RNA sequence: GAAAAAAUUUUUUUUUAGAAUCUUUUUAUGAGUAGAAAAUCGUGGGGUUUGUGUUGAAGCGAAAUACGUGAGUUUUCGUGGA
RNA sequence: UCUUAACCCACUCGUCUUGAAACACGGACCAAGGAGUCUAGCAAAUGUGCAAGUGUAUAUGAUUCUUUAAACAUUUUACGCA
RNA sequence: UGUAGGAGACCGAUAGCAAACAAGUACCGUGAGGGAAAGAUGAAAUAGUACUCAGGAAUGAGCAAUUAAAUAGUACCUGAAAUCGUUAAGAUGGAACGGAUUAAGAGAGAAAACAAGUAAAGAGGGGAAUAUUCUCUUCUUUAUUAAAAGAAACAUCAGUGAUU
């Protein structure tokens, strides 16, 4: 590291970058956060503008565990089967590919992008987007609700 | 400038010097766990210390 | 992609075997400076006082 | 480097992707990016090119 | 060495050279046997009494033979007969030898050095 | 003593040189640098400029992209002065003859098993060294992480922009420069 | 002024000596610029004391160049004098200050053998 | 004065440590290289002994 | 395949044992290679670029043929050699000779 | 890919480049504190390489037809004894 | 090379300072020591590896047990960030 | 933390524990307390400065004398700078030193700063031939023919001026 720094630069020149009229002092606008509002607010209102002050409720004891929930869109689902079985299904239309989404981890299955239309899938989930049903309705798949 | 973070987010003005340790034990650390489960696992005649859960 | 294997005395020749896949693969060593760099740095001690 | 007929025909096995299962690098062998030659001067002297 | 509790540090082992008990001063007081007796008990090494024969083989003194005078074990000299040296005052001692610049001839054999002996037969 | 602006210097700006110290990225360099002085081809010269450029700002290519891209044309050699990238999103069938920077090995297995061609630099400039009946590509900028933190201000009004934000929790920015409510808005 | 020499110009005669280390005896004699701070001298106040700077430079034909017209190499052991010996014409040899007497008589008379220069073979005796 | 800790745990990658290993045998492999690293080797029969 | 004899260039323009270049001034820089026949720092010099080579050197006042019952006791020479296993070379490679026979 | 000179058609002598941040060539340009950059140089240790050591090293003092724009490098003589 | 000469030029350096040769300040002299660092967490830049994944965390395993206080491996589908 | 180990990409005597040592000592403070400076002869002093002369005595000197070495003599390794002594050289009318430029003195040096080859007789090394015959080569020496190199001077050009 030290063969690179600022000091082999600056070695032999006397006021070190940092200012001949200057004179680099200890602390010269005080600690951290500190002039936000009394002299540092331009600062703060041009690069930080939701900082100060509250907003909402107080839940007090939230714990994460409660609302964790991985989702997954419906164009990525087909992705989820490996590259033979992905040939498999298109070739026959006779079965469906049955996905459960929950040893992938997830649990809402939303509705974003688009399908290669006309083929069967059943979809096995806890939750489901109102368009990611509509389309595995439409494309002639079934969803299947499951704890 | 400084518009990398609004804050710091270091706090230890609780004299840090003061409470510090410095850990890198590791791999002896693991040794010796090894070396007392060799030493148990030979000592019980050979029979498993494992035990179901 | 054949190699000779040697015998005890070197002048001796038993049988030539298919080479490791491994003599094909890239040579990256800038990569291997900076590994051996970063693995000393593992080694070495910092020193108190 | 010294290599056994032993350690030679081991090196091959290691990145050869035979036997323990699934296992080696959790299914995965062999560093081998597109990087590559013929040589540069060959590919000039070429007499499309 | 291949041994992980025995130091290999230089700073320790010439501290133990240094402040060596008499015993310890006593075992590095040791010879090479000259060669027939080498070959006649298959033994490298004796420490030497004050009352053997050496020839010695280094320094300005080499290939003189003759009865050891002294042993000082403390420093590590020891003394023979026809290595005298005056004083700067023309008064006569002997030259200080280390013992690996000597090779042992005669040996003086006691019951305990015969039992040593023995013990390397 | 001569009025110049700048004392007369034409300073040139960006890249100077490569600066990587990859062999195979300075035997390639050396190789499009001789093909785009010889042949004068401004294909040639694009991509000896897009070899020199950052690695980091060197993009990756979608294969859906790629594919989209490739659509209306029937000549199949693509070439990429970036990393081409899998697709998980759909079937992605349809095979290709490209030439790269960098392949994904699940990209490059993809693309080889639909009955393509993955293509080496080296083969590149071997075949067609004119770069005639090919189709070059980039892959896109797209706004990475660094041009969503910056441009102009994102505490400014009427701009977007991600701030610094660590907003995983649930109290983080929302209030006062950021609401209509207390004081005002961006 | 200057040191022309057949086609070989050396342009500076009086190699520069540190601001004010005439006054002072602290100050080193050789050459340091007072560029690390203001100092009223790189202001070129005329007359002051003449200071270095890139112009004065050895032109490129001759940029190391000795009078012999051979550029210097210097020779710690004989088995150096291997790739050098094919290039005699254009490199004279310099045998290095830590050199053991039998060895450098060694390299010095297989130098000569060698058919190139040594300009410490007059040394050493 | 030294605090203790100096970055004694750095880490580098799985995948760079194994390419490093892979990347110097295959460089191991080369003959020239070999000869490169200082290596007398005029007389050995070839390099991938 | 993997290695070129101008990957190995590349790999070893800064790097290698046998380059040396002078301290007391930088001007000139050597190669000490016994496979190259020319002994100046340049790949077209080095014997690590040359194709598949064979060479006869110079150690300890002998001709040498170095390589890429039993006959034991128990410049012509030069010429002989170099018509036998042979490839502006040749003129490089005659000029060496020469000035080896010449003197050793 | 052959140029010259010495000899007495034939012998001898000098030279005889390919390092792509490299080499040849052209033209323009050169102020500078605060300040930013790049190229270097020197010191302690380590891995690596191939060397220097008691027919005297490091160190030191006096110096050098010495080298480099320069920092400095190298060397001679004297001391010196690892 | 050193040495005086003689001609021409040449005001105490450092310093804060609009402005220092100042009747502004520090400096009797010489030697040695003597000042932008280390950790944490963040950022962009560039290099480097992999990619919709990535990072083996803690930890287990070994004919790992001068070096070895790291190097090696990941069960004959945790966590960070995206 | 105490003791016992093993260590080191640590410090190397103004550093590093305050302490490499007869240091938590000397010494200082009414006292609570504060708290240093301080390593190195040589291989061997079981090699430590013998003896003589001149000296009141210190000491000095030796044609004397240890040691490889005493300008290694025990407040002993190397022994920088400030500072000061001897000798020599120069200088010197109310500063001093410097830059730029020549001069005259005093020193040093021959490697670019001259002499390839030939004959005579000394020293080496090789190669071939079948440990020794033939022969190829480099240094010293005597004299004996070349030459090249730079500086002059004028002429001749090209570029640039000034002149009438």
């Amino acid at each position: 590291a030290t063969r690179f720094k600022k000091n082999r630069k600056k070695r032999g020149h006397v006021s070190a970058g940092h200012g001949r009229v200057g004179k680099h002092r200890k602390h010269p606008g005080g600690r951290g956060k500190a002039g936000g509002l009394h002299h540092m607010r331009i600062n703060f209102d041009k690069y930080h503008p939701g900082y100060f002050g509250k907003v909402g409720m107080r839940h007090l004891n939230l714990l994460k565990n409660r609302t964790y929930c991985p989702t997954i869109n419906v164009d990525k689902l087909w992705g989820l089967l490996p590259e033979e079985k992905k040939k498999e299904f298109s070739e026959n239309k006779d079965i469906a590919p049955v996905i459960d989404v929950t040893r992938k981890g997830y649990f809402k299955v939303l509705g974003n992008g688009k399908l290669k239309h006309n083929q069967p899938i059943v979809v096995k989930a806890r939750y489901f987007s109102s368009v990611a049903e509509k389309k595995i309705k439409a494309v002639g798949g079934q969803c299947i609700l499951v704890a | 400038v400084a518009h990398n973070n609004v804050l710091p987010n270091v706090h230890l003005h609780k004299w840090w010097q003061h409470r510090v340790r410095v850990n890198f034990s590791k791999n002896i650390k693991k040794k010796k766990r090894r070396l007392l489960r060799e030493k148990r696992r030979k000592a019980n005649g050979g029979t498993p210390i494992e035990k179901l859960h | 992609p054949v190699a000779n294997v040697y015998s005890t005395n070197g002048k001796n020749v038993v049988g030539e075997v298919e080479i490791p896949v491994v003599f094909q693969t890239p040579i990256r060593n800038d990569l291997i400076q900076s590994v051996y760099t970063n693995m000393s740095k593992n080694r070495r001690h910092p020193y108190a006082v | 480097c010294i290599w056994s007929e032993s350690a030679f025909k081991k090196l091959d096995v290691i990145y050869g992707k035979i036997h323990e299962k699934k296992v080696t690098k959790k299914n995965y062998i062999l560093p081998k990016s597109i990087v590559h030659n013929p040589d540069i001067y060959r590919i000039i002297h070429s007499d499309k090119v | 060495k291949f041994n992980k509790q025995k130091s290999s540090s230089r700073r320790k082992m010439r501290k133990a050279h240094f402040t060596a008990p008499a015993g310890l001063r006593r075992k590095i007081m040791s010879s090479k046997l000259s060669k027939e007796l080498r070959l006649k008990y298959k033994t490298r090494s004796l420490p030497v009494r004050k009352d053997d024969e050496v020839l010695i083989c280094r320094g300005h003194n080499h290939g003189r033979e003759g009865k050891v005078v002294k042993i000082n074990r403390k420093r590590y000299k020891i003394y023979v007969e026809r290595v005298t040296r005056e004083k700067v005052n023309g008064e006569s001692t002997f030259i200080g030898i280390h013992p690996s610049n000597v090779v042992l001839t005669k040996l003086k054999v006691d019951k305990n050095r015969k039992k040593i002996l023995d013990r390397k037969a | 003593g001569i009025a110049l602006k700048n004392v007369g210097r034409i300073k040139k700006h960006g890249r100077k040189h490569l600066v990587s110290k990859n062999p195979y990225l300075r035997l390639l360099v050396k190789l499009y640098n001789f093909l785009a002085r010889r042949t004068n081809a401004n294909f040639n010269k694009i991509i000896a400029k897009r070899l020199i450029m950052p690695k980091r700002y060197r993009p990756p290519l979608s294969l859906s992209k790629l594919q989209y891209h490739m659509a209306n044309h029937p000549n199949d050699i693509a070439v990429v002065v970036g990393s081409i990238t899998d697709d998980k999103r759909l079937f992605s069938l349809k095979q290709l003859k490209v030439c790269a920077l960098r392949f994904t090995e699940t990209a490059r297995k993809r693309i080889e098993d639909a009955g393509g061609e993955c293509l080496t630099f080296d083969q590149l400039a071997l075949k067609y060294p004119t770069g005639k009946k090919c189709v070059l590509l980039r892959g896109p900028t797209k706004a990475r992480t660094a041009e969503k933190h910056f441009g102009k201000a994102p505490g400014k009004p009427k701009s977007k922009a991600r701030p610094y934000v660590r907003s995983k929790g649930r109290k983080f920015e929302k209030a006062r420069g950021r609401r209509k409510s207390r004081a005002y808005k961006k | 002024a200057v040191k022309k020499v057949g086609k070989i110009i050396k342009k500076r005669t009086k190699k520069f000596t540190r601001f004010q280390s005439n006054r002072f005896m602290r100050v080193k004699p050789a050459w340091r610029k007072p560029r690390g701070i203001d100092c009223r001298v790189r202001r070129r106040y005329k007359g002051t004391n003449l200071m270095p700077s890139i112009g004065y430079g050895s032109n490129k034909k001759t940029k190391f160049l000795l009078p012999n017209n051979k550029y210097k190499y210097v020779v710690k052991n004989v088995k150096e004098m291997e790739p050098l010996i094919m290039n005699h014409t254009k490199y004279c040899v310099q045998i290095a200050h830590n050199v053991s007497s039998k060895k450098r008589k060694q390299i010095i008379e297989r130098a000569k053998q060698m058919n190139v220069s040594v300009i410490n073979a007059k040394a050493r005796l | 004065p030294t605090k203790i800790w100096r970055r004694w745990g750095r880490k580098v990658n799985l995948k760079e440590k194994r390419y490093a290993v892979c990347s110097s045998i295959a460089a191991s492999g080369v003959t020239s290289l070999v000869l490169a690293r200082g290596h007398r080797i005029s007389h050995l029969k070839e390099v991938p002994l | 395949s993997n290695v070129s004899n101008a990957l190995v260039w590349e790999l070893t323009r800064k790097s290698n044992c046998f380059i040396k270049k002078n301290k007391a001034g930088k001007k000139g820089v050597f190669l000490c290679d016994p496979l190259n026949v020319n002994y100046k720092n340049t790949p077209s010099s080095s014997g690590l670029v040359k194709s598949n080579s064979t060479n006869v050197t110079l150690k300890d006042g002998k001709v040498v043929f170095s390589v890429k019952v039993n006959q034991h006791f128990k410049m012509k020479n030069v010429e002989k050699l170099l018509q036998q296993h042979g490839s502006k070379n040749k003129e490089k490679l005659l000029k060496k000779y020469k000035r080896l026979s010449k003197l050793y």
